[PDB]
């Protein structure tokens, strides 16, 4: 009877995710998730804790434990746009 | 599968359903009679009302190709009124060419050559109409032609395209057409399609009917509506 | 006539043969151009020599008119067609308006070439990027690229080809105004951008000045054999 | 599906799905509604926009001096229909020095938009073309639809959410033969209070009128001229 | 698998026209206001490089001396459509001695923006604004790439469009001037882009009713952001 | 109408092309065809065995002349080889009318198997699926070349097309030498062509087509049933 | 042989004045030396502010005419208002050059209302050049009609008179009176003078009988 | 209307436009509106069922796709 679809989320979805994938990490208190979320446009819910994940690793790559915000953005080029060969997605938008 | 979705691929039995699949689309289509009297063609036409806000006189599925030759058509629409319209201009070049008035086995010959040249080519679909051909003329008579979506033509003494074709076309061999005047035939032709389409399925319906011979003194026209209002006054005594 | 959309969109909003285009650059040999205020210097490396060919035939330093030089990377055979459709535009520019070629005039009919041929019927996406390098009239030396999108686009100091994000990277901690106090000292941020890149030790690197009244100038292997000396002699000391 | 590609492939039931979605792009606009007196030809549009801050998107257009159309669907084949309407009107007046007929008119469109829907590699007009205007017999209302197939009617209402527009025009079409242009108006008027939602209605920047009539050039009503029109409406019942 | 580029949906609107809807989304954010005193319209650069000339890149650009543009999304076909749009100035001129009014401008590009197809290849994946003043005053457009075309007040667009556009609804009223819509674009770009505001990374340009489309410069420009 | 206007043969990822190997399948299960020229003539020489008794046999012919002096042979399949001899019948004329002289066979060889290669390449096509054996004396010395569906060609003196192919040429490489006159070299075309026949070679089982330098001609079944009498 | 032209004849006058513009012609259409038919007015009403008058070879005038009426439609239903009268003449001009090798047998003269309210004249060759000026005479009889509007309009050859401009009503008597005089002297000059009056309130008509040799 | 019996009706329904909206469906289609409709109602908290509650839940079988889609007439 119901057939739920589950799609991408629009802006507000995206900028809860990441409140939801950070909020339990040692951040810098400066830093804005909205800005983030205009980088990742058609981008999917397990990208994003991906993303998430991977920034808080390159500050155990120097020394340091809180990210910042230029820590998400290495991130985000590595993994939106550097793994974007792959992407998973958009052959599977049209299902096929 | 994959061998049945262009009109250039044959099956692996031999046959092809882009034709078969345009065939069935016919079949939706509602119903079109035309049976020829001693002296000349009777169509007729059983029109579904749809909606009570179309206008009577809307959307009519029996056409004028010449001055002489009929058309009633049965499919879809858009397709129908495309065929009327290259063999309203087929006619105008024999007249122009020739000098005189084309005849019917020319015409439905040179038709259904242009419909059969949509069932060869993957870039064109074939057409979704079947159509009669009728027409009277004083060197030759009357004449009854009907050409499917295939290209195949044939003379007909009386014919029926539509949804119920078997159960209109088992009452047409019930009447004598090769005696009967085109007169006592407007009566005729409208008993046999009110005894058909059940008023379960459609709630009211629209009778049409066209009308050649030389009683018309060989132009085609629709009948009077005072002739069609004596078959309607001859439509319920069907109930005994 | 073949009539077939080949770039066309993504369901998220991508053009994919434009960006397949763009890998074919990401592994052709590296061009690197910086400017000077008064001689410009771009030289490619990775020569990839096998001493048995004729070594002028392998040339991917060009020149469009006396005062526009141009290197590229990507694939050759698609190269050699776009340089030979601008060498008939910049000279049907001579035949109208007198002067000669600014430089930022064949760079717009290069990359609305690239554009257009990224939108019509059965045609795939050149696979190549540019480093278009002239001193225009009045004197003021600059140079440009352009994406194989084409998107034309102005620079100080530039690099394209297999490796060109760590040359780049190379570059803003090194680009400095005195860097380009002597024409000598500009080359010198060259040999020292691409001898931190595919290996090249003077036996694969060619580079070209122009000096903004001379037509290309190309130094043979013995002026780089001098200077990756010194070059590699101040790095002996300091270190 | 793979029966669902192209315009050229039937279907094995014998229907062509590229024709049927393109009426569900003339269900996407926004409703409208056309009707007809013994002497006058009126038809009512409904706006729409994107912000508070955008205008309203126009549906009715002047193709000639006694012919208006009214769109729906996509607005760029709307134009492209359009700047086809237009040179088919000037071309007869240069030719024959006369207006046009409304009814040989739409057979000239029929005949248009059923071309592309036979090639190969070829879309339908998505377009909703409600047609007001005038023969030598009086006021005419003809709807289209993407399937090239034209309808003769009195009073027809199509786009988002049009059925119920339908039934108000079924149980008032036996007053419609006899009224002016006064109330002949606000009973289409009260058909697109109808189709909407029960807390907004009329408010004189979102709605349309034009009118053909017998002495009357066709005239496109704007959002201050309304108001005249707009005012004697009674209340919603509730 | 791969339909053509010419096909409708179940749901009826087509594929790649809403495909590049979803393109738009990438560019670079762009603000255009209109105001009886006269139509200001901004952008930002987006500089990704310190080696990177800055003013090599535009976003705003002129069509005739009273109607300026500012482009989204892509850029390189944007330049198709700019220069179409000059001829068909220049063209109304040539043959009516007159200047083209700024919503029969749009039009005319509007009609070239859903033309590809098989025969005579994509639609165009840009957004554009248009503003300028003719004589029913300062006007204000925004087309799409499907082609639709419609006069707004306050259009905000880019990756940080609708972010944008509801910071800006609270802001605007029909009497602002024009010397506090430019403030109060500058407000908006502020939030909006990822590097820190300055004389560099954004430009204006202002058409008034009294002197023609000027774009401002790195020197009249700065006033402006110290007196934020 | 209109075409494809796509090659439908492509290079396969190791490097054949497909259709073309395809074709020279069809050729192999065609009627087989022996070709021998021996320093006079050429003997050209196949295989014609009608389904039934009800056919015609003298209505068609495989051995078909193109000048005065070439004649022509298949083994392939039937309709393809009607096309491309009309073809060549017509690029001997159009030599003729430039230079006023018959056409070296040769010549002609260079540019019917340029239509073959150019109809492989071309969008919307299938390749053709006959191989040929053309003959001719031009300037005294005889020719034998041999094309093939690909489109290139090579300059025989024995050789053999068809089915059991590679028993003939075992059998003419065990036979054929420089010098036979005319009437031996027929004499051992038809000797090849009993290696995969029926058993009954009759007089018009066969087609036997010579060149001289009196030019090409064609055998009746008359001389024909005295070359198959003693025979093997 | 065939020849592909014929002169049919016609005189128009175009004064421009101050809040108003006066086009007048006679309805004579005639070709040899007979006559086809007495009223045939060359006054045609584009807008309610702009009337031309087309004099020359009659089949041309009728094509010419029907060209334009459909170009005021197109622009209306492109721009969203109706043309002016500068925006009429420069668009005409490209029509006339349009077939520049084979020419329409056509002089042109727009009379009308600018945006001020101000009179406007603007007169052509059979190519396609053009100029404003206040008053013209084009046609058969133009080289009787420009010298004695020359010395009461342009006050042109007078010493010690006043320079008053002219009035709408003194404007009318000197359009009937010039055009008695070329009825006598001109063949071709008609019989009924039509004239039509372009004010701020629309276009005034009338018609004055002549002579009829 | 057989479907409909078990729940609290308003006399404000056309089910011959309630079968005139619904085009294409089968019987377990013209079964699941009833259904869906008889819980809308729940989630606004009414008792009787309007006419807009089936319309509502048409919209809900056919299973469509939102996207932003307002740019057309």
């Amino acid at each position: 009877d119901r057939k739920i679809e589950f799609s991408l989320p629009d802006l507000e979805g995206r900028t809860h995710i990441f409140k939801i994938h950070a909020r339990s990490m040692s951040v810098e208190r400066d830093i804005r998730f909205e800005l983030l979320a205009r980088l990742c446009p058609n981008s999917t819910g397990a990208e994003i804790r991906s993303v998430c994940t991977e920034a808080g690793m390159f500050a155990i790559r120097a020394r340091r434990k809180i990210a910042t915000e230029k820590d998400f953005l290495e991130a985000v080029n590595k993994v939106i746009k550097s793994y974007a060969k792959f992407s998973a997605t958009p052959r599977y938008m049209t299902y096929n | 599968t994959g061998y049945d979705l262009s009109a250039s691929t044959f099956s692996p039995d031999g046959r092809v359903f882009q034709v078969e699949y345009a065939m069935k689309a016919v079949e939706n289509s509602s119903t079109a009679i035309g049976i020829r009297c001693k002296d000349g063609v009777v169509f007729g036409v059983e029109k579904l009302v749809l909606s009570k806000l179309y206008e009577e006189g809307s959307n009519k599925r029996l056409f004028n190709v010449d001055r002489h030759v009929g058309m009633a058509v049965a499919g879809l629409l858009a397709d129908a009124r495309s065929l009327a319209d290259i063999a309203r201009e087929e006619a105008s070049n024999f007249r122009s060419n020739f000098g005189y008035n084309i005849p019917l086995k020319h015409l439905a010959d040179r038709v259904a050559m242009y419909v059969h040249a949509y069932t060869l080519y993957s870039a064109v679909r074939p057409f979704g109409c079947s159509f009669m051909l009728g027409s009277y003329s004083v060197n030759d008579g009357a004449q009854l032609y009907m050409i499917d979506p295939s290209g195949v033509s044939y003379g007909y003494w009386g014919c029926a395209i539509g949804k119920a074709r078997q159960a209109a076309k088992t009452e047409i061999e019930k009447l004598q057409m090769k005696e009967m005047t085109c007169r006592d035939i407007v009566k005729e032709v409208a008993k046999i399609i009110y005894i058909v389409h059940d008023e379960v399925k459609d709630k009211a319906f629209e009778l049409e009917l066209s009308w050649v011979g030389e009683l018309t003194n060989g132009r085609h026209e629709i009948v009077p509506k005072d002739i069609r209002e004596e078959a309607e006054k001859y439509a319920k005594e069907s109930l005994k | 006539s073949y009539d077939r959309a080949i770039t066309v969109f993504s369901p998220d909003g991508h053009l994919f043969q434009v960006e397949y285009a763009q890998e074919a650059v990401k592994k052709g040999s590296t061009a690197v151009g910086v400017r000077g205020r008064d001689i410009v210097v771009l030289g490619v490396e990775k020569k990839s020599v096998a001493k048995l060919q004729d070594e002028r035939t392998v040339r991917k330093i060009c020149a469009l008119d006396d005062n526009v030089c141009m290197a590229f990377a990507g694939l050759t055979a698609d190269a050699r067609i776009v340089i030979n459709r601008a060498r008939v535009e910049c000279q049907s520019h001579r035949l109208t308006v007198e002067d000669p070629v600014t430089v930022e005039y064949i760079t717009r009919y290069i990359a609305s070439l690239k554009q257009r041929y990224t939108q019509s019927n059965g045609r795939r996406p050149f696979g190549i990027s540019a480093l278009i390098v002239g001193f225009d009239f009045d004197g003021t030396p600059r140079l440009y690229q352009t994406d194989p999108s084409g998107t034309y686009h102005a620079w100080k100091a530039n690099a394209i080809g297999r490796g060109a994000k760590s040359v780049r990277e190379f570059l803003e901690k090194n680009y400095t105004d005195e860097a380009i106090e002597t024409d000598d000292l500009t080359i010198k941020l060259v040999i020292k951008a691409l001898l931190e890149v595919v290996q090249s030790g003077g036996k694969n690197i060619e580079l070209a000045v122009m000096r903004r009244d001379q037509s290309l100038k190309i130094l043979n292997p013995e002026e780089i054999e001098k200077y990756v000396a010194e070059i590699e002699k101040e790095k002996e000391e300091n270190e | 599906n793979q029966y669902d590609n192209d315009v050229t492939v039937w279907s094995p039931q014998g229907r062509i799905h590229q024709i049927e979605y393109a009426m569900e792009a003339v269900k996407q606009g926004s409703a409208t509604v056309g009707l007809k007196s013994k002497t006058h030809a009126v038809l009512v549009a409904l706006k729409r926009a994107q912000s508070e801050l955008a205008a309203h998107q126009k549906k009715i257009l002047h193709v000639d001096n006694h012919i208006g159309i009214s769109i729906a669907g996509l607005t760029a084949d709307a134009r492209l229909l359009c700047n086809f309407m237009r040179q088919e009107c000037l071309d007869s007046r240069f030719v024959f020095d006369r207006p046009l007929p409304v009814s040989r008119l739409v057979s000239l469109i029929g005949s248009k938009t059923q071309i592309p829907t036979q090639r190969y590699g070829r879309r339908p007009y998505g377009v909703g073309l409600l047609i007001a205007g005038y023969d030598d017999m009086g006021p005419h209302i003809f709807q289209t639809c993407p399937s090239a197939n034209y309808f003769d009617c009195r009073a027809m209402s199509i786009g988002a959410r049009s059925q119920s527009a339908r039934t108000y025009l079924e149980r008032h079409m036996s007053e419609f033969m006899e009224c002016n242009l006064n109330e002949l108006v606000k009973h289409g008027l009260r058909a697109l209070r109808e189709t909407l939602p029960a807390e907004q209605d009329l408010t004189t920047k979102n709605v349309s009128i034009g009118i053909v009539g017998k002495d009357l050039e066709f005239t496109i009503y704007d959002d201050d001229d309304v108001s005249p029109f707009l005012e004697g409406l009674e209340e919603r019942p509730q | 698998y791969d339909r053509g580029v010419n096909t409708f949906s179940p749901e009826g609107r087509l594929f790649q026209v809403e495909y590049a809807i979803e393109a738009i989304k990438l560019g670079s954010t762009a603000i255009g206001i209109q105001t009886s005193e006269g139509v200001c319209l901004a952008v930002e650069k987006r500089i990704t490089s310190p080696l990177m000339e800055p003013s090599s890149i535009e976003k705003i650009v002129e069509i005739d001396a009273h109607i300026g543009c500012a482009m989204s999304g892509l850029i390189a076909d944007a330049k198709t459509l700019i220069d179409k749009a000059r001829v068909e100035t220049q063209n109304h001129w040539f043959t009516y001695n007159e200047t083209m009014t700024v919503e029969s401008v749009t039009q005319a590009v509007s009609n070239l923006a859903l033309q590809f197809g098989e025969e005579d290849s994509r639609p165009f994946g840009v957004a554009l604004l248009f503003g300028g003043v003719d004589e029913k005053g300062p006007q204000l457009f925004h087309m799409d790439p499907s082609g639709t075309f419609v006069q707004c007040d306050a259009r905000a667009i880019g990756s940080a469009s609708e972010g944008a556009q509801s910071s800006l609804q609270e802001v605007y009223h029909k009497s602002m001037t024009l010397k506090e819509a430019i403030k109060s674009s500058l407000i908006i770009l502020k939030q909006v882009m990822e590097e820190k505001l300055n004389a560099t990374n954004i430009e204006l340009a202002t058409v008034q009713p009294g002197q023609n489309f000027h774009m401002f410069t790195k020197e009249e420009l700065e006033e402006v952001i110290k007196d934020i | 109408e209109r075409g494809y206007s796509f090659s439908l043969t492509t290079f396969s990822p190791s490097g054949k092309l497909v259709q073309i190997e395809y074709a020279l399948a069809a050729v192999a299960g065609g009627a087989p065809s022996v070709g021998i020229k021996a320093a006079n003539g050429v003997v050209l020489a196949t295989e014609k065995k009608q389904k039934s008794i009800l056919y015609d046999e003298r209505s068609v012919h495989k051995v078909e002349p193109i000048t005065k002096h070439i004649g022509l042979v298949y083994s392939g399949m039937g309709p393809d080889y009607r096309v491309l001899v009309h073809r060549a019948r017509k690029l001997a004329q159009q030599y003729y009318l430039v230079y006023q002289e018959p056409i070296p066979t040769a010549q002609l060889v260079q540019r019917v198997a340029s239509v073959m290669q150019e109809y492989t390449q071309s969008g919307g096509v299938r390749p053709f699926g006959v191989s040929l054996l053309i003959c001719g004396w031009n300037e005294g010395r005889p020719y034998l070349f041999q094309s093939d569906p690909s489109g290139a060609y090579f300059a025989w003196k024995a050789t053999a097309m068809g089915k059991n192919y590679v028993n003939g040429k075992t059998f003419l490489e065990k036979r054929y030498n420089e010098d036979l006159e005319l009437e031996d070299a027929i004499h051992t075309a038809i000797l090849t062509l009993k290696e995969s026949f029926e058993g009954q070679m009759t007089e018009d089982n066969i087609e036997v087509g010579i060149c001289n330098e009196a030019g090409f001609r064609r055998l009746t079944p008359t001389e024909v049933k005295d070359y198959l009498a003693a025979i093997a | 042989r065939f020849s592909p032209y014929v002169f049919n004849g016609g005189t128009i006058l175009a004064i421009a004045g101050e809040d108003f513009a006066i086009v007048a012609s006679d309805t004579r259409l005639s070709e040899g030396f007979s006559i086809h038919t007495r009223d045939s007015p060359k006054c045609y009403k584009l807008t309610d502010k702009t009337v031309i008058g087309c004099s020359g070879f009659h089949g041309d005038c009728l094509t010419l005419t029907k060209i334009i009426e459909a170009r005021l439609k197109m622009y209306k239903h492109s721009n969203n208002k109706a043309m002016t009268t500068g925006a009429i003449a420069a668009m005409l001009s490209t029509i006339l050059y349009s077939r520049r090798f084979f020419p329409y047998y056509v002089y042109n003269i727009i009379g009308g209302l600018d945006e001020e309210g101000k009179g406007a004249v603007y007169s052509f060759d059979p190519v396609g050049s053009y100029q404003r000026d206040s008053f013209k005479a084009g046609g058969s009889a133009s080289a009787m009609l420009q010298p004695l509007l020359d010395n009461q309009v342009g006050f042109k050859n007078m010493q010690n008179v006043e320079h008053v401009p002219l009035s709408l009503d003194r404007a009318m008597r000197l359009v009937k009176d010039v055009f008695i005089s070329a009825a006598e002297r001109d063949v071709y000059t008609g019989d009924a003078l039509r004239i039509c009056i372009v004010t701020k309130e629309g276009i005034r008509e009338e018609t004055v009988s002549l002579r009829k040799d | 209307q057989i479907h409909s019996r078990k729940m609290n009706v308003s006399p404000d329904v056309n089910y011959e436009e309630l079968a005139r909206c619904t085009d294409d469906f089968n019987g377990a289609q013209c079964k699941a509106v009833c259904v869906e409709a008889g819980m809308i109602a729940l989630r606004r908290g009414a008792t009787e069922l309007t006419h807009e509650d089936y319309m509502e839940g048409i919209l809900e079988v056919q299973a469509k796709k939102k996207a932003n889609l307002q740019y057309y007439a």
